[PDB]
């Protein structure tokens, strides 16, 4: 009809309703977010602690991590077998 | 993406509303065009009569 402000009308929508709510879920995810790997806490020792954190550890999960608990059971049962026989 | 989207808005706020006026103001200034038109068509009116 006449002049108008076809640009202007950014105000009544941002662009990209669906591009702004994947940002808006970036904010959120990026911003609450550690620095570099924060908030590790890995050391663990009190009575059974120190087995835990040494040797259900992921630094090796070996074999031998879980025939710990075999040779322990093993003691066990031999002096039960003592006992016992 | 979000970025590139936000990328062609950066040099178009400088002329939007000033394309808004030079399209409205400009184009405003016709009316001195048309009386200069229902002037001109008079004397070609009169000239006419004249050259009958």
């Amino acid at each position: 009809v006449s002049t108008l402000i076809p640009p202007k009308v950014v105000s009544s929508k941002n662009i990209g309703s669906a591009p702004n709510a994947k940002r808006i879920a970036n904010v959120v995810h990026f911003y609450k977010s550690l620095p570099q790997g924060p908030a590790p806490a890995i050391k663990a020792n009190t009575r059974l602690a120190r087995y835990k954190a040494k040797y259900f550890d992921g630094d090796n999960a070996s074999g031998k991590p879980l025939w710990h608990f075999a040779l322990g059971i093993i003691a066990f049962g031999y002096s039960m077998e003592y006992y016992f026989h | 993406d979000r970025i590139d989207s936000v990328s062609q808005l950066q040099n178009v706020a400088e002329t939007t509303k000033v394309l808004f006026d030079v399209s409205k103001e400009t184009v405003e200034l016709e009316s001195e065009a048309f009386e200069l038109k229902q002037k001109v068509e008079l004397a070609h009116e009169a000239k006419a009569v004249l050259d009958s």
